[PDB]
């Protein structure tokens, strides 16, 4: 797996979840931020979100900032998921393209 | 990361559907039932239920606490939800010993 190209022209994404499912008290509960982090940062937004007046376009690298950000808007209920880039959708033969795998950490 | 099916695994449901217990001492048997179809799992005496009566449960749920197959997984929900099940499963391992690692990898 070598990273081969910019872009794969792909529209597939997958979504990660900011709330997880506690079953002792059968309730939706903010996920830690530590764990938000490891799914978030440095990834290619896969569509367009709007969040606390501030427009994040598709194409956006997700900095620290952008990650605080985010957690910021699902503790107001504005947001429940982030559409994200990912190896698991690109469509490169042999390897990832870059927008598929972000940044170098 | 080997894909083995665990001894002591969880039942999940094939269908969607309302559950209905039958708890008797001889033994204890789990009901799906739906709009046209109806399933019976036959738990053990030593079963954890994490489902009561009156919920409505999806295809790939677990109706038993332990480790849930994932090639029974696939066959009942499609591949993305494996997939999603792998990552979530093993960064649970990594998170107890304090290790910060991204989902990328
Ligand atoms: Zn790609």
């Amino acid at each position: 797996i070598v990273v081969r190209e910019a872009d794969c022209g792909t529209t597939n994404y997958i979504s990660v979840p900011l709330f997880q499912p506690d079953e002792v008290t059968r309730s939706l509960r903010l996920r830690k931020r530590a764990d938000i982090e490891a799914g978030l940062y440095g990834r290619v937004l896969a569509r367009e979100v709007e969040v606390l007046g501030v427009r994040l376009e598709e194409g956006r690298y997700l900095s620290m900032d952008d990650v605080h950000l985010l957690i910021k808007a699902a503790e107001a209920g504005e947001i429940q998921e982030v559409p994200v880039r990912s190896p698991l959708t690109c469509q490169t033969r042999y390897g990832v393209c870059q927008k598929c795998y972000g940044y170098d950490l | 990361f080997e894909a083995r099916r665990p001894k002591a695994k969880a039942v999940i449901s094939e269908i969607d559907g309302v559950v209905r217990i039958e708890e008797t001492e001889e033994k204890l048997s789990v009901f799906v039932e739906s709009e046209g179809f109806s399933k019976e799992y036959k738990l053990p005496k030593e079963a954890r239920l994490l489902v009561k009566d009156g919920d409505y449960v999806e295809a790939g749920q677990p109706l038993t606490r332990g480790a849930i197959d994932p090639h029974q997984l696939l066959e009942a929900k499609g591949p993305e939800a494996v997939e999603r099940y792998l990552v979530e499963e093993i960064q649970k391992v990594y998170r107890a010993q304090g290790v910060k690692l991204h989902d990328k990898h």
